[PDB]
Formats: C-alpha cells, sequence, structure tokens
C-alpha cells in the first residue's frame, strides 16, 4: 500500500512557526512539504511513502547535542491509502528540551524513520522534514535540567 | 566493579543493583536492532558515538563490534558517566508485545 | 495516649544521645548518600526488603541530558 503523513502540532504555546528548509542527498524522498493554516491544530501534510514501514518513528529535538524524543504514529488504513497521524504537543515536550531551545538560537529539528528489515539497502529513508524555530520565552535559572 | 549483560543473560541481582544505582538495563526478551548498519550479521557501532573524552578519545575512526546487545536507560544525576551511545536509528524490539524499552539515541 | 504505630520513622537523622529522663534529645544529620539516592529511598529499601518486589516496569523519566 501507499502511505501519507500528517504531522499535527497542537501548539499550546502561542508562538510557533514551521519553516522546512533542508538540502540532502537522495534517500528515497518523493513528497513535497506543505503547510496548511488553521486555528489551533495546524497540520502539515506529506506523501513521503517510498518504503515499507516496519518501524515508523518521529524524532524531534536537537540531534547534534543528542536530545531526541521519539513519537509513534496513529495508523488508519483504507485500502490503498494508509494515513499516519503524528500528534506533536508543544506543552507536553520534556522540560530538558525547552530549557535548552530557549537559550540556544538553533532550531529544533524533526526527522522521521520508516525503515524495515526485508527492505533492500540504499533505499530505507532517513530524512529531515521540519525545522521548528521557537521564538518565545520560557523559564530558566530556577529549575534548569542541565544543573 | 565491572559488570556485563545481554538479552541472553540478565541476572536479577545485577538488574536490581544497577536500578539502585540509577542505571536501568533491558529485560531478558528485549534486544536492540539497527537496520542502517554496514554489516547485517551483527551490530557495528561507529567510533563517533563516544561521549566522554577522559575514558577513551578516538585518535582515528574505527568500528566496534557488538552482538545481540541490550541498551540501558539512564536517570539524570551527576555520577553517571555515559561512555558509548546507540545509533539514532536503532531500537529495542522484544519477542512479546511489550513496549520498546529504549528508542533512539537515549539508549 | 500514644500508640507505637503513630510516629513515622526518621530517615534523614539518627539519634546520638538522650538523657536519663528523656528530657534533652540530641540527633545528628546523616551524611548524604554516596550513590546519589534520596535517603527516603534507602529507608524504604531497608524497612521494606523482602515483600517489595515488582516483576518488570519500564521507568518513566526525563531524557538523559
Amino acid at each position: 500500500h501507499v502511505s501519507f503523513p500528517s504531522t499535527a502540532g497542537k501548539s499550546r504555546v502561542m508562538i510557533g512557526k514551521v519553516e522546512p528548509r533542508i538540502g540532502i542527498d537522495e534517500t528515497v524522498p518523493t513528497t513535497i512539504t506543505v503547510e496548511d493554516p488553521n486555528e489551533v491544530i495546524q497540520v502539515n501534510f506529506a506523501i513521503e511513502s517510498t518504503n515499507k514501514p516496519f518501524q515508523n518513528t518521529l524524532l524531534i529535538g536537537l540531534p547534534n547535542k543528542n536530545l531526541e524524543m521519539a513519537f509513534e504514529p496513529e495508523i488508519k488504513d483504507n485500502g490503498k491509502l494508509s494515513m499516519y497521524k503524528y500528534r506533536i504537543d508543544l506543552a507536553k515536550l520534556d522540560a530538558a528540551l525547552l530549557q535548552e531551545a530557549s537559550r540556544s538560537p538553533e532550531p529544533i529539528k524533526a526527522t522521521l524513520i520508516l525503515a524495515s528489515s526485508t527492505a533492500k539497502p540504499k533505499e530505507n529513508l532517513f530524512r529531515e522534514i521540519l525545522q521548528l524555530n521557537l521564538n518565545f520565552d520560557v523559564d530558566h535559572s530556577d529549575s534548569s535540567l542541565v544543573d | 566493579i565491572l559488570c556485563m549483560s545481554s538479552p541472553g543473560a540478565v541476572p536479577n541481582t545485577i538488574r536490581l543493583f544497577l536500578n539502585e544505582l540509577g542505571i536501568y538495563p533491558s529485560p531478558k526478551g528485549h534486544v536492540i536492532r539497527d537496520y542502517f548498519s554496514p554489516s547485517s550479521e551483527e551490530l557495528v557501532v561507529s567510533s563517533n558515538h563516544l561521549l566522554n573524552k577522559y575514558v577513551y578519545n578516538a585518535r582515528k575512526s574505527e568500528d566496534f563490534v557488538f552482538g545481540e546487545s541490550s541498551a540501558a536507560l539512564l536517570e539524570n544525576r551527576e555520577q553517571i558517566v555515559p561512555i558509548l551511545n546507540a545509533p539514532r536509528t536503532s531500537f529495542t524490539e522484544s519477542k512479546g508485545k511489550c513496549n520498546s524499552w529504549t528508542s533512539g539515541s537515549q539508549g | 495516649m500514644i500508640t507505637p504505630l503513630d510516629v513515622p520513622p526518621l530517615d534523614y537523622f539518627d539519634e546520638v544521645f538522650t538523657s536519663e529522663n528523656w528530657m534533652v534529645r540530641i540527633y545528628q544529620l546523616k551524611k548524604d548518600d554516596a550513590q546519589g539516592r534520596t535517603l527516603r529511598d534507602v529507608g524504604e529499601l531497608t524497612r521494606s526488603s523482602t515483600k517489595t518486589r515488582r516483576s518488570i516496569k519500564r521507568p518513566e523519566l526525563g531524557l538523559r541530558v
């Protein structure tokens, strides 16, 4: 079958902006990132289904500092169409991530993995899909997780 | 103390002792696996995952061989000293329908 | 009236002196744990030793910094 991803950001925190901008090698990417405006649940769409899912995960956070949170999707299959839902809560993120994203100006990256065992090599997709640029103020100096 | 473990060898006393320290190893069934690996036969961990310079600092890139490993979760205190990491893609998958012990580079 | 089940145990202090008529009582702070555990966990581990067993439970904790 063919899948389609829908990453929905609840965004309890007010300020938020998704600005996908990356240039990488050919890793079986075929979709194009599109952002749909809405009131609260501002969902982003993708048709980036090129391999078969045996593991399907969304890694959010800072990769260069080894701060990764993993998210599991909600599957709904209708024949050929396999829709994936990726609920991302901006208030349920762990404090150790926000307390570091507030200070460091670097954006929080978000990539997804859709690999499988039987899939032939050099086509299992491992690509970056979002660069969230958080531009508000959070708490610090009181309960910092770095300590 | 030096201490070893594996999904084929998980002493209960060792698990309880480590849990008392702050380290949480995986249980018997769960085993780590990584599809993005140069050698499918066993686990090959790249020397780029070293996390603490004083223990061992790689003069040159190399590949450490592991087989049927079992990653561990770590609490957040000042005594624990992470020395190696697991590749971001890797994940622990148990035989039964139990949730994955550790996902991503957290293991 | 006072029953022995009333007073909870003291985990962070340890008695070092008390007079003949229990009038003046001198306690001492315990030295912080070497492994970094909270002394209440040490207390619950030493008073509840055999029966407090759980098979397997994935701990819920913040991602390692």
